[PDB]
């Protein structure tokens, strides 16, 4: 059964590093662990977080090469839309198309499904948005979620700590708390990757401000 | 009981470094009726034993015209044979059209080798399970070329293929010295006796079951069917 | 049973074929080491030849993708050559399209995309070769990048690929735990020391092949036997 | 008849160690299950006959045709279901009309069966055909096996019990046989193999002669024939 | 229910009155209306109730009454009613009891053809499928029982018909002709030799009993058994190579070989020798290897019926050395089984002196004496191949984001078979053979570092097998190396703070932890070194590294405290003797000797238990008081520190389960009203509990209760520590030094190996010493594990209160784990259910 | 022992050991063949093989294991002859295309690389099997010295001063090692090659053989050629005399 491969892919996702998303009133945060196997590995080189567009960014839990494939496709799709309509892509529309390609790959025989789940965030129409696109091709909309290791534990911790109205800074904090639960220890600016979506546009938090947020705890 | 993992498909190498499917397809040509090809200094002949499903049945056409100066005698699968014949006919026609020239036999067998080799390396395309004796006259001289499903090809003073080819091979290798200086009729007679070597004692060569295909420098490739072969047949001495 | 024979997910979600390719890299039987410095980056690897007749010159696991980029390959040789060829093609295509020489990170990224395609598609086995790339980037200076068959690509202060990559990496981690900002000679000594320690061979200069890049001379260069012997003898008297 | 099986069979494109292609040989074995038909080649002309095997009276007898016309000078008979054959029949017709268009000459039966075998290659295809027509050489009968091989036959039978009919054909046949004598002979063979009383509804007979085109015997003509024997 | 009712009726059946039978008939005989379903009711009642077992004097009161009528019905009916299957089951039970008192001659053809129809084999050119409207319901086991029972006797028609059947159906047994029928045919092929061998055992080697003896005339004869095996063997040899797998064939060959070895062993060896050599027929290898496992004991036993006997053993073994390889899991596993099964049967040592001996040696005996020299080369080659398998067994973590940190099912199995096989070879091996293997494994593990997850695990299992074989010398080699290297490696003391813990340390710690599990008395020599290393390395702050040290502690406590049989050798005291007076080749096979089994038991010495208590006081109690401070408003400590202390105490409990007495408390008064007394079984179990010392379990109970409250109040987030607390609460509640899952696994493995190596025919407990020792140890495990209903003991109540509180916790995972522990706790104590429901 | 998993069936598959078995099997097929030798010299390179005559009926110069892939380069082959001929066609076409595009004779170390890439390409896809022919390619130029490159089924290419392929490649390798080819010229090297191909041959194992030579060098103006008959007779006679 093709569904079996989907289940195994979801397991492969669950094996992935923790990724967290919270939807504040004014902004959305995307955070994940990028724990390095060794000091030899250089953290600055590669970012789990990456932007599709100026107002959109996403993070993954699962297989990195699959993620690179999907981010490339998504970037091209958003640019296609921008060429046609001369307006930025809506987050839901992008999520739908990315789901279309994931569903296309798994549907196609002779090729395995993608082994990653994506958390997609964006700010449009003066509003925050958050989505999770799974290997099956299903997309859902959440206020907050976690992915990867201990994702259920992160989800319940989010459920208890969440408030309908919260500032971007408080959501940054609760995200970092959520990861601090799952993380092995010695969390630092290098080990953690953060990004936010707001009126300003998506941006990856530099190590300096991430150190500020960590120091706040 | 002794099912072999590695003979399932041609693309599969065995641990013994052999392609069982190719070996088996080469085994297939022996299923066919015996055929003999030999050459003199200035002539080349193809002598075949055609056979019939029934007495009423007329007989199968082993000998074929590829061109005026080239002929073949088929053994193994007739479908694969007809494919090869069409390919070769088109190639010879292309050569005459382009270069106003007869195609060299060595060149033609090389093309056949490439075409035959292609299935061996591709999954799902079975080898041409056919063996041919390719005979013709060119500027160099008369030639006899054998080909097999393995896509290997050879050049021979004489060769026999099909069922029971070995006895004919023995007679031919015994008398190969004589064949070279032989005139046309004597060369045909030698081929007929060699073909008789394969026959069982109950069977005897006849006009109907014998087909002679012959080429020469001043002689196009011809085929002799039943009556046309009778003069060559009549001279042949009785079998031991 | 149909999960290990092709690139599809295990029940635990693991790609056994990719694990097997990582094994094949060690089946190749050679070790490579790369290390980065403030002003340079270097590559070292052994080129022990079994046959006397076989020409020492033609056999080398160091290649030139572009004039400013040098690479080293491990594992299956044929796959290594194919990967090298494709990298050359992508670099030239990049130059033609975008008017400037490809950076090492983008090159590694492309190659990893290609390896990704094989691991994703069942018809193609994963290419069993691992590439390490060195080049000088104007913004970031020297860089080292490494792409596995799986498609993971990451930058490294230093790294190793080969049968003894694990012990090599332990050695490099011990070395870089101290800051030890290395000049050219220090990087070379560090690399050769890692390899000599981990293989326990105490190389002669012909045994190893060395390539480097420098901020002063971005052009990728293969050190000759004599310069290599000079570095080794400077090491031995130390 | 217990299960007789080997590992090498069931493979479509695999040579057995003997060299045989057993899967296709078996496929040919199944193709022979079709209705019995007989074709007689004579100097006077070609006589083709076949058993109809209609299920019910309501069925239009003409609707099922086990003999067809490739061309005015050609007749063809098939064993087994017509549907498998229809492709080959269409190819034969369109090919002979290509020949007429291009060369303003009538295609020989040898050429026609050759072209059909050229289709058959270019699966086992599950049909046995018995082409019979007159040509410049003379009346001729060509049997095209479901293998695709085609040979001239003085007389031939195809179908459920072609072999049993063939042995009878061996005894009765001679070169001096008239088309009329062949017709009476061929009907005798069908009576035996069918083991049923021959009547106009359970057989279809056709002939080709030098003088005339393909003519399928009408019901009245068939009545006059069977009444004679 | 219904199965239990039927078994009860059958168990009470033979003691039913003699007059009971006639009244049984008249009650149900009216129900025999064939058209009505009351026929089915009647036949079912008959099959269930009617005694087939009676002494001969009252056979007239018994089966003579109804046998003729029922058989007349069975033969008269030709269609297949549901009741006919029940009826033939009855006839089979009757026949197997009354071997010779029933002629059975008239009905043999009808029985056999009906069985054949039961097979439903295809036939005929048409091969028309059966309607399937009627299901024969002839259980092949019952049919086989019928056939073997009616077998023998003066008339030989039974044997003739059996042979005619097997010859008739030989084609279907062919592998190329596999089909639906093949399953039933394999069932028959497996069943019938077992039927015959059980009949032979009842005939000859069975003790006298109340049950009627088999009549001496109808007793099976040598010619009859020979005719049977000649009838059946060709089907079996064909079924060996069947696509299914030939497990049935292997068992059939075993059963046949017990009785006719000279017939059966040569053909299978004639097949097996090519299959080892061949490259193109790999299925032959596994099939033939499996069958040879089946026939191993009859092969090695010899007995002059098959004189060649164990001559073939060592060449096959050397050829099997290539079979183990990374590439083929199935081949690798079956090759482990092959190397092990013959190894256990065969005491191996180079019997060079035997050939030098002037006399008393058979020619085949001298051939074996010549062969035995090659055993050293064999074992060294096997170790080389296994080390190669390890080299191909590395994890090689590919994902940059994470490490696997898990062991797949398959790679655990190859570890299991590898370690078991190596341990068997080594305990079978002689002194010098052990010494060379010891040096080899030491060089391997020492020279090459191995990643801990799978590769290092396997190597450590290997070294552990070696040390288990010869602890004194083997530990003398291993322990100083690891202790010195670890203390040299951790000397900096920043390794403690470091999470990384570079790999050589971790590998060496795993190696030490696995080597440590051995007989405690040998271990007690290396006391101060091991404890110094422990004191240093428990406190490494890495999820791996304190875990491995805790596992070392656990294995140490378990070894010192627990009782286990140390030897596990085929011959008691085998190979201890230097001199050649011990004659090995005589010892080959030779199962049995339970009376002279002479087990050597490790029993906790005074020094051993004193050391265990001292070490536990050294380690658990500081962590325990640290926890108590954390539970009070003091010593605010991290989730990681709590985790480390929890892991320490959990492992210390699991190690020290035997020593520490069970928890005690006041019984809850309002449990139930019971006039009869309720009591808990007290089993000595070699425990000798020392109550003078304060109960570590009790102090651990009170503290962990407080800490559970503390974490629930203050840190709900710390999920991992809560998993540990659940494990600890569960262990403290019921664990008494034994694990239920370990017990079940050991029982399953024992059942499988006993079936595989069973000598059903003769000796009547004729079995190998190793599995005998294993069964005794399992009896001890059952004794210590099984506990009667105990006082609810409000301490145990409060533990259950904590557990139900955690089952009602925020986090799903701790909910589930506490639910499991809570469930087992509820099952543990009688009438615990009434309290917890409100 | 034998593996029944099915890893070894398809080339697009890895064994858990990390080895692709199909190509190793093809290399064994190469091993089960008559030996072929190529020895370079300062002037040029010589190719020598044993063309085993299966039957006297076969005329002469047939089943040629020497091919001219181009004017200036020639191939000596081993293994399955049909696959070798396919490879020869590939090399010929590659050289044709290189000449058409770049206007000069294709260099060695490029032709070998492309042919190797074709070979390797056949390895890593499921449908097609690896090639069964290993071969030696050699040419001489004024700009670039005598070059010899050997290609295996796996797709690896390596330059060799001397190389040998086939059933007795090891014996040929040690004999060639018992030689000084670098200084020696092609004409004496021819004599030596006849000596090696004669000694390695097993008259009992293989019934009879017809020796084919080929070389290319400064004497031939960098054109591969089939060895004047006088020199070939002299060399065969010398080799047999050394054999006695």
């Amino acid at each position: 059964g093709k569904l079996v491969q989907i289940e195994y892919a979801l397991a492969a996702v669950a094996g992935g590093a923790p990724s967290v998303g919270i939807k504040a009133a004014n902004g959305v945060v995307l955070a994940t662990e990028k724990k390095q196997k060794s000091i030899l590995y250089d953290e600055r080189s590669v970012h789990k977080v990456e932007p599709i567009t100026k107002h959109i960014g996403l993070v993954y839990s699962g297989m990195g090469p699959d993620y690179r494939v999907l981010v490339h496709r998504a970037r091209k799709l958003a640019q296609q839309y921008y060429l046609v309509y001369q307006e930025p892509i809506p987050t839901a529309q992008l999520v739908q198309r990315v789901a279309s390609v994931m569903q296309e790959y798994t549907q196609s025989g002779g090729v395995r499904p993608f082994g990653v789940s994506l958390l997609i965030c964006g700010w449009n129409e003066g509003r925050p948005y958050l989505f999770q696109s799974d290997p099956s091709g299903a997309y859902f909309a959440w206020k907050a979620t976690a992915m990867g290791k201990n994702y259920v534990n992160g989800k319940t911790f989010l459920e208890k700590r969440y408030n309908e109205d919260l500032e971007l800074e408080d959501a940054i904090h609760t995200a970092i708390l959520t990861l601090k639960e799952s993380f092995e220890g010695q969390m630092t600016e290098d080990n953690i990757e953060v990004g936010i979506c707001n009126e300003a546009g998506f941006r990856r938090l530099t190590p300096t401000e991430v150190k500020d947020y960590l120091a706040a705890i | 009981m002794f099912r072999n993992q590695y003979d399932n498909d041609v693309t599969v190498w065995s641990p013994q470094g052999r392609i069982h499917q190719i070996e088996y397809a080469m085994e297939a040509v022996k299923q066919g009726s015996a055929t003999v090809g030999l050459k003199s200094k200035t002539h080349a002949v193809l002598v075949a034993l055609k056979r019939a499903q029934s007495e009423l049945a007329a007989h199968q056409k082993k000998i074929l015209h590829v061109d005026n100066h080239i002929g073949i005698s088929i053994a193994g699968l007739t479908a694969d044979a007809r494919l090869l014949c069409n390919f070769m006919r088109q190639e010879c026609l292309d050569s005459r059209f382009v270069f106003d020239r007869p195609l060299p036999v060595s060149r033609l067998v090389s093309l056949i080798g490439s075409k035959t080799q292609i299935p061996t390396q591709r999954y799902g395309r079975r080898p041409y399970g056919v063996g041919l004796l390719i005979a013709g006259y060119d500027d160099m001289g008369p030639h006899i070329f054998q080909t097999c499903p393995s896509a290997n090809y050879f050049d021979c003073r004489a060769m026999s293929i099909g069922a029971r080819s070995q006895s004919a091979r023995t007679y031919l290798e015994r008398h190969m010295s004589e064949f070279m200086e032989c005139n046309l009729n004597e060369l045909v007679k030698h081929g007929l006796r060699a073909l008789r070597e394969t026959l069982p004692a109950e069977q005897d060569l006849t006009t109907k079951n014998v087909s002679i295909g012959i080429v020469g420098k001043d002689l196009e490739f011809t085929i002799y069917d039943d009556d046309d072969v009778s003069p060559f047949l009549e001279g042949l001495e009785e079998r031991p | 049973g149909f999960d290990r024979h092709i690139t599809i997910f295990s029940p635990e979600g693991r790609l056994y074929q990719v694990e097997y390719a990582f094994k094949a890299i060690n089946q190749g039987g050679l070790t490579s080491v790369a290390v980065r410095g403030k002003d340079c980056a270097v590559i070292v690897t052994q080129k022990k030849v079994p046959d006397k007749l076989l020409d020492s010159s033609t056999v080398t696991h160091l290649f030139k993708i572009t004039e400013n980029i040098g690479c080293v390959m491990t594992g299956m040789t044929a796959d290594s050559r194919s990967q090298v060829q494709r990298a050359r093609y992508e670099a030239a295509n990049w130059k033609y399209k975008y008017g400037y020489e490809i950076p090492v990170d983008m090159l590694c990224k492309r190659i990893a995309d290609i390896s990704q395609v094989y691991t994703q598609n069942a018809e193609m086995r994963p290419l069993g070769c691992c590439m390490i790339l060195i080049g000088i980037d104007e913004e970031q200076g020297p860089q080292v990048y490494k792409c596995d068959p799986a498609g993971y690509y990451c930058g490294f202060k230093a790294t190793a690929a080969g049968v003894k990559q694990t012990e090599s990496t332990s050695f490099l981690e011990k070395k870089v735990k101290k800051k030890f900002d290395w000049t050219f000679e220090q990087t070379v000594e560090t690399a050769i020391t890692c390899l000599s320690t981990v293989l326990s061979i105490d190389f002669k200069p012909s045994e190893i092949e060395v390539g480097v890049v420098t901020v002063e001379n971005p052009k990728f260069r293969i050190l000759t036997e004599a310069e290599i012997d000079a570095h080794l003898v400077a090491l031995a008297e130390r | 008849m217990f299960l007789t099986r080997s590992e090498y069979d069931r493979g479509v494109n695999t040579f057995s160690p003997e060299g045989r292609l057993f899967q296709v040989e078996y496929a040919i074995e199944a193709i022979k299950l079709g209705s019995t038909a007989i074709g007689i080649q004579t100097s006077e002309g070609v006589c083709l006959a076949v058993e109809k095997r209609i299920t019910s009276p309501l069925m239009e007898p003409s609707s099922i045709e086990k003999i067809v016309e490739i061309d005015a000078h050609i007749g063809c008979a098939m064993s087994g279901l017509i549907a498998d054959a229809k492709t080959l029949i269409d190819k034969a017709r369109v090919e002979t009309q290509n020949h007429w268009f291009t060369y303003n000459e009538t295609m020989t039966v040898e050429s026609v069966t050759q072209a059909v075998s050229n289709l058959a290659l270019q699966r086992p295809f599950g049909v046995a055909l018995l082409f019979g027509g007159v040509d410049e050489k003379g009346p001729q009968l060509f049997h095209m096996d479901p293998s695709g091989t085609f040979v001239q036959c003085d007389a031939r039978a195809i179908g459920s019990a072609s072999e049993g009919a063939q042995s009878s054909l061996q005894e009765v046949y001679h070169k001096s046989m008239t088309l009329k004598e062949a017709i009476k002979s061929s009907l005798i063979i069908l009576k035996q193999v069918m083991e049923e009383k021959l009547n106009a509804t359970n057989i279809e007979l056709a002939t080709v002669q030098p003088g005339q085109n393909f003519h399928m015997f009408t019901k009245e003509e068939l009545e006059e024939v069977i009444k004679d024997i | 229910v219904e199965n239990i009712l039927k078994t009860l009726v059958k168990s009470c059946r033979p003691y039913f009155p003699a007059d009971a039978t006639a009244e049984m008939l008249e009650e149900w005989r009216p129900l025999m209306c064939p058209f009505d379903v009351t026929m089915q009711k009647a036949i079912t009642y008959f099959e269930i109730f009617l005694p087939t077992s009676l002494p001969p004097e009252l056979h007239h009161k018994g089966f003579k009454l109804w046998f003729d009528e029922l058989i007349g019905l069975w033969v008269s009916v030709q269609n297949l009613p549901q009741w006919e299957g029940q009826l033939v089951n009855l006839f089979a039970r009757l026949a197997t009891d009354n071997i010779g008192y029933i002629d059975w001659d008239p009905y043999v053809p009808k029985i056999f053809t009906r069985i054949l129809r039961s097979l439903n084999l295809p036939v005929g050119s048409s091969q028309v499928l059966v309607p399937r409207f009627l299901t024969n319901a002839y259980d092949i086991g019952h049919a086989v029982i019928w056939i073997t029972a009616m077998m023998g006797g003066p008339s030989k028609l039974v044997q003739k018909h059996l042979a005619g059947l097997f010859n008739s159906i030989t084609s279907f047994y062919h592998p190329s002709n596999n089909g639906r029928w093949l399953n039933k045919l394999m069932k028959l092929l497996q069943r019938l030799p077992n039927s015959v061998v059980r009949r032979l055992h009842r005939e000859r080697y069975k003790k006298p009993s109340w049950l009627t003896p088999v009549p001496d005339s109808h007793k099976l004869t040598d010619q009859d058994v020979t005719d049977f095996v000649q009838c059946i063997i060709q089907p079996v040899l064909l079924a060996m190579f069947s696509k299914t797998g030939s497990l049935e064939a292997a068992q059939a060959l075993q059963n046949l070989a017990l009785m006719r070895p000279e017939l059966v062993i040569p053909p299978v060896l004639e097949r097996t020798y090519p299959a080892l050599e061949t490259l193109t027929e790999p299925h032959q290898l596994t099939a033939t290897l499996s069958c040879v496992i089946g026939v191993a004991r009859s092969l090695v036993s010899g007995g002059r019926w098959f004189p060649e006997g164990p001559t073939h053993m060592l060449p096959l073994l050397m050829r099997a050395l290539p079979g183990v390889d990374p590439n083929d899991f199935s081949k690798c596993m079956i090759t482990f089984q092959f190397i092990a099964t013959f190894s256990t049967l065969v005491p191996l040592v180079d019997c060079s002196s035997v050939l030098q001996e002037r006399n008393d040696l058979t020619e085949v005996e001298r051939e074996l004496c010549s062969a035995t020299a090659e055993f050293e080369d064999f074992v060294l080659q096997f170790m080389d191949r296994c080390f190669g398998l390890i080299e191909s067994s590395t994890l090689e973590q590919t994902r940059e984001e994470t490490e696997t940190e898990k062991m797949t099912h398959l790679e655990s199995l190859v570890e299991l078979g590898l370690s078991s096989t190596f341990s068997t070879i080594l305990t079978q091996c002689s002194k010098e053979i052990f010494m060379v293997a010891l040096q080899k494994v030491f060089n391997f593990s020492t020279s090459h570092i191995f990643e801990t997850r799978v590769a290092g695990r396997m190597v450590a299992d290997m070294c552990r097998a070696a040390v288990k074989c010869c602890p004194e010398e083997s530990l003398k080699l291993f322990v100083p190396h690891c202790c010195s290297v670890i203390t040299q490696l951790t000397m900096n003391d920043d390794v403690l703070n470091d999470e990384e813990l570079d790999k050589e340390l971790l590998w060496n710690l795993q190696l030490l932890s696995e080597i440590t599990r051995v007989d405690g008395r040998k271990l007690l020599l290396y006391r101060e070194q091991l404890v110094k290393i422990l004191q240093r390395t428990l406190h490494l702050t890495c999820k791996q590294g304190y875990t491995l040290s805790c596992n070392l502690l656990h294995h140490l406590l378990r070894s010192t405290t627990l009782i286990y049989p140390t030897e596990y050798c085929s011959v008691p005291g085998g190979f201890d003797k230097p001199p050649s007076e011990y004659f090995p080749i005589k010892d080959w096979g030779k199962p049995g000797d339970l009376w002279n089994l002479g087990i050597q038991w490790h029993v906790p010495s005074s020094e051993e238990v004193s050391f265990a208590f001292y070490l536990l006081d050294s380690f658990l109690q500081p962590e325990l008081v640290k926890l108590q401070h954390c539970g009070d408003g003091k010593l605010e400590m991290s989730r990681d520190d709590i985790l480390q202390s929890l892991t320490i105490v959990h492992n210390c409990i699991l190690g020290s389960g035997n020593l520490l007495p069970p928890l005690k408390g006041e019984p809850v008064t309002n449990l139930v009203p019971s006039m009869v007394s309720l009591e808990e079984t007290k089993l000595y179990t070699g425990l000798e509990y020392d109550l003078s010392r304060e109960n570590h379990r009790e102090v651990i109970a009170t503290v962990i209760r407080k800490l559970l409250n503390h974490i629930l109040d203050n840190s709900e987030d710390d999920t991992k520590s809560l998993f540990l607390i659940i494990k600890i609460i569960g262990d403290l509640l019921q664990f008494q030094g034994s694990h239920k899952h370990e017990f079940d696994s050991r029982w399953k493995s024992f059942n499988l190996v006993k079936k595989s190596m069973e000598n059903r025919l003769h000796g009547k407990k004729q079995h190998i010493r190793a599995l005998l020792i294993d069964r005794v140890m399992l009896q001890h495990e059952l004794r210590t594990l099984t506990v009667e209903g105990c006082e609810y003991k409000k301490i145990h109540q409060d533990m259950i209160r904590d557990l139900l509180r955690l089952s009602t916790s925020s986090y799903s995972q701790v909910r589930n784990k506490a639910q499991q522990t809570f469930f087992a706790a509820l099952g543990a104590y009688n009438f615990c259910c009434r309290d917890i429901i409100p | 022992s034998s593996i029944g998993t099915g890893y070894d069936l398809s080339a697009s598959t890895f064994s858990p050991d990390g080895r692709v078995f199909q190509v190793e099997y093809a290399m064994k097929a190469v091993e089960n063949s008559s030996t072929a030798i190529g020895i370079r010299c300062k002037d040029g390179v010589v190719f020598g093989v044993e063309k085993l005559v299966l039957s006297k009926l076969y005329e002469e110069g047939s089943n040629k294991r020497l091919f001219n892939v181009d004017r200036h380069v020639g191939m000596a082959v081993a293994g399955l002859l049909a696959d070798a001929r396919s490879l020869a066609d590939i090399a010929r076409e590659e050289a044709s295309n290189f000449r058409s595009n770049f206007g000069y004779n294709i260099p060695l170390k490029h032709l070998a690389d492309r042919v190797a890439m074709y070979v390797h390409a056949y390895t890593l896809y499921s449908a097609v099997r690896p090639f069964g022919c290993s071969f030696m390619l050699g040419s001489y130029s004024v700009n670039d010295g005598a070059q010899l490159y050997m290609i295996d089924p796996s797709g690896v290419s390596y330059g060799y001063w001397g190389c040998a392929i086939g059933k007795a490649r090891q014996a040929a390798k040690t004999e060639i090692e018992k030689l000084q080819m670098k200084e020696m010229t092609c004409r004496d090297i021819v004599k030596e090659v006849a000596k090696i191909i004669y000694i390695v041959h097993d008259e009992v194992k293989d019934k009879a053989f017809e020796l084919e030579l080929s070389w290319v060098g400064e004497l031939t103006n960098g054109r591969h050629e089939i060895v004047p008959k006088d020199i070939r007779e002299e060399a065969e006679k010398y080799a047999k005399e050394s054999l006695k």
